[PDB]
RNA sequence: CCUCCUAAAGAGUAACGGAGGAGCACGAAGGUUGGCUAAUCCUGGUCGGACAUCAGGAGGUUAGUGCAAUGGCAUAAGCCA
RNA sequence: AGGGCUACACACGUGCUACAAUGGCGCAUACAAAGAGAAGCGACCUCGCGAGAGCAAGCGGACCUCAUAAAGUGCGUCGUAGUCCGGAUUGGAGUCUGCAACUCGACUCCAUGAAGUCGGAAUCGCUAGUAAUCGUGGAUCAGAAUGCCACGGUGAAUACGU
């Protein structure tokens, strides 16, 4: 909670005065955050879909959905049904919990940083974000890693205009470039 | 949430270089050692530099001290 | 390269015609086949045509273009492929 | 079959190369195992002039010939290599 | 075993181990393991959290890994929009220092291209 | 044997007229209860590309229906338990 | 005067260095031969991580200087890895020769750390202080050897036979 904490008075109250949000509901808050990583290559051996399944529920906390594709492509050889990735939807307490790690361990953990871009918005404000490695979080350990595998991390908020969403973020001090 | 499904997800102690220490929920299920959190971190602090270009005109004047 | 402490090598000839490019103001390209000399910071700005065994081809000098040695502007074998 | 082709007082054009490749493509159905092989050809004052050095496995076979033109030249020099090579197979399918 | 944001080996000699680190070589290594007052002969896996970092502090006073492949490129590109010999060189992937083409030169342009 | 047109707004209606299918498949792809909503484009996003999976928007059935065509279908006859 | 003979899709010949443990790296410590030097060989001392720099003894030389042989040997380490194997390539920073090292020198330090895991068909050298392997010198020469011509160290294998 940490963050939900620190959101409930520190940040609420800052965004109030410098939008002039008459009403609080107005304030932009975080909603959820999910955690996507295809992977293609299970089409080939399934192990390797699995094998990520554990990286996510050990980066996050609970088990991952197992997604399926949602119609047949010939483009890369695949039919509609075929388990090809997997996510996690985080919504309340640890949502704010793995929100806390990401910014006070993970993130400054890239190798070679220069912060985030401050570009990824989808334009009504939910920030969309990669990472190359998943050495980048400690919950995994790097000498008992089968591949280098990556993950989409996307921020679903209730900003109603991109700029409003960046505000929100910044305000917990979010490593922006 | 539901039952025994989830791996265990608890406390630990995750304390960096500079002595910052911050109790966090996370699965590696013991108290972790690292070394740039937040804190500790050139960009987060204010730091990095970006490459002292233009040079050549300086370096040359340096090099030689000519008339 | 050259040692440091006998400083940088310009021809003569090359070194005294670029006073009169900085100091009485032209605007003109200069001549010269002194592929030797380094390039100086009183030679920025000014165009110099340097030989390349048949030819002048003008080396608009910049800040980039110094300590480096003119002919390293001019290309003196042409090749396309096979 | 590698060639290799020299011209000693002689412009190799792209008549004279792809003439004589083709005629020293026939040597191969004379004994299948031959290697890298230098050609030679010569102008001295009147005499057209001919030589190549053949490595073939287990050996190393040479000719020359004279024409009054160089075509005329490679081709009395084909006829004396062919013989020769056949000599060679012959010394060794020898049952 | 975890400097300059990447994994050391564990199980090597302190003097071998670092070395790891791009822009590090050797002599550096031996400076390193004096400067920050830690024997040579040690592995990097009996240390304590304490040494390890003496050590951390140490490497950061070099240019390394991602700050110095930068630089590198930055005096590559400088060579090629300066369109010296030298630039040019690196443009159409030839010695840069003077060797012979004619033969040899094969660790610039690679393995052969044949004819036709 | 089935579907559309010719067929003249009820049914039916010929030609060696114009176009296409069938000679099955399913113990679930049947029964019921509970729940669910498509195509396609745009924007952002590790490998990831015009196209895989994730998030948002526009859209409103342009999808879908075990297999032809026609008529149906949201209370879905479509999708999941 | 400047450039070219040093160009590079490629083919062939002669070499060098490798691919490792009969080996790499660090410390310690033995035993040669032959040859060169005059405005040349240049000690000792000081400086520098180093290439080198400054100062300046001796020697036309069985006397002085080049100029400490290396493999070997002992002690330690690496433990069969594309590795503490290899050192190509490239960036940065230097030194020296020379009116001058961009095209086009040799060398030094820092960083980089490629191909290569013993080589198809073919094919070469060598019968003893030989091959193999290890160092040293000279001619040319301002500077520019993996080539050439010389010199020692260690030191095999096998010849039934035609
Ligand atoms: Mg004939
Ligand atoms: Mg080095
Ligand atoms: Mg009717
Ligand atoms: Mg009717
Ligand atoms: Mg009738
Ligand atoms: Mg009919
Ligand atoms: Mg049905
Ligand atoms: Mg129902
Ligand atoms: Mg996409
Ligand atoms: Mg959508
Ligand atoms: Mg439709
Ligand atoms: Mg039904
Ligand atoms: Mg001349
Ligand atoms: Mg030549
Ligand atoms: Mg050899
Ligand atoms: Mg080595
Ligand atoms: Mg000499
Ligand atoms: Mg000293
Ligand atoms: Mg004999
Ligand atoms: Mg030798």
């Amino acid at each position: 909670a940490k963050l939900h904490d620190y959101y409930k008075d520190e940040v609420v109250k800052k965004l109030m005065t410098e939008f002039n949000y008459n009403s609080v509901m107005q304030v932009p808050r975080v909603e959820k955050i999910t955690l996507n990583m295809g992977v293609g290559e299970a089409i080939a051996d399934k192990k390797l879909l699995d094998n990520a399944a554990a990286d996510l529920a050990a980066i996050s906390g609970q088990k991952p959905l197992i997604t399926k594709a949602r119609k047949s492509v010939a483009g890369f050889k695949i039919r509609q049904g075929y388990p090809i990735g997997c996510k996690v939807t985080l919504r309340g307490e640890r949502m704010w919990e793995f929100f806390e790690r990401l910014i006070t361990i993970a993130v400054p953990r890239i190798r070679d940083f220069r912060g985030l871009s401050a570009k990824s918005f989808d334009g009504r404000g939910n920030y969309s974000m990669g990472v190359r490695e998943q050495i980048i979080f400690p919950e995994i350990d790097y000498d008992k890693v089968d591949r280098v595998r990556g993950l989409d991390i996307t921020i679903t908020t209730t900003a109603k205009s991109d700029e409003e969403g960046r505000a929100l973020l910044a305000a917990f001090d979010f490593p922006f470039r | 949430m539901k039952k025994d499904i989830h791996p265990k997800y608890e406390e630990i102690t995750a304390s960096c270089s500079c002595g910052n220490v911050m109790k966090i929920r996370s699965t590696v299920g013991h108290d972790l050692n690292l070394d740039v959190c937040s804190k500790c971190h050139p960009f987060f602090t204010g730091k990095q530099r970006d490459v002292a270009t233009g040079g050549r005109v300086d370096r040359f004047n340096k090099r030689f001290n000519i008339p | 390269p050259r040692s440091l402490k006998k400083g940088p090598f310009i021809d003569l000839h090359l070194l005294k015609k670029v006073e009169k490019a900085v100091e009485s103001g032209d605007k003109k390209p200069l001549r010269t086949w002194s592929r030797r000399s380094t390039i100086f910071p009183n030679m920025i700005g000014l165009t110099i045509a340097v030989h390349n065994g048949r030819q002048h081809v003008p080396v608009f000098v910049t800040d980039e273009m110094v300590g480096h040695k003119l002919g390293e502007f001019a290309p003196t074998r042409t090749y396309r492929g096979h | 079959m590698q060639l290799n082709i020299t011209g000693n007082n002689v412009e190799i054009t792209e008549a004279l190369r792809e003439f004589v490749t083709a005629k020293f493509a026939k040597l191969e159905q004379y004994f299948d195992r031959i290697n890298q092989v230098y050609v030679v050809l010569k102008v001295e004052k009147v005499t057209h002039t001919s030589d190549a050095t053949l490595h073939v496995n287990g050996g190393e076979i040479h000719a020359s010939a004279e024409g009054q033109d160089m075509y005329a030249a490679i081709d009395g020099l084909i006829d004396k290599l062919a013989r020769q090579l056949t000599k060679h197979k012959d010394k060794l399918k020898q049952h | 075993a975890r400097i300059a944001g990447i994994n050391i080996p564990d199980h090597k000699h302190a003097v071998i181990a670092l070395t790891s680190i791009y822009g590090v070589g050797k002599t550096r290594s031996k400076a390193i393991l004096a400067a920050a007052g830690i024997a040579e002969d040690v592995k990097i896996s009996e240390l304590s959290e304490g040494q390890i970092d003496t050590l951390r502090d140490e490497v950061a006073k070099f240019v390394v890994e991602g700050d110095l492949r930068r630089e590198i490129s930055m005096s590559i590109k400088r060579l090629m929009d300066l369109g010296c010999y030298r630039g040019l060189r690196h443009r159409r992937g030839l010695p840069v220092r003077g060797q012979r083409t004619k033969t040899n030169a094969r660790t610039r342009k690679g393995p052969r291209k044949p004819i036709k």
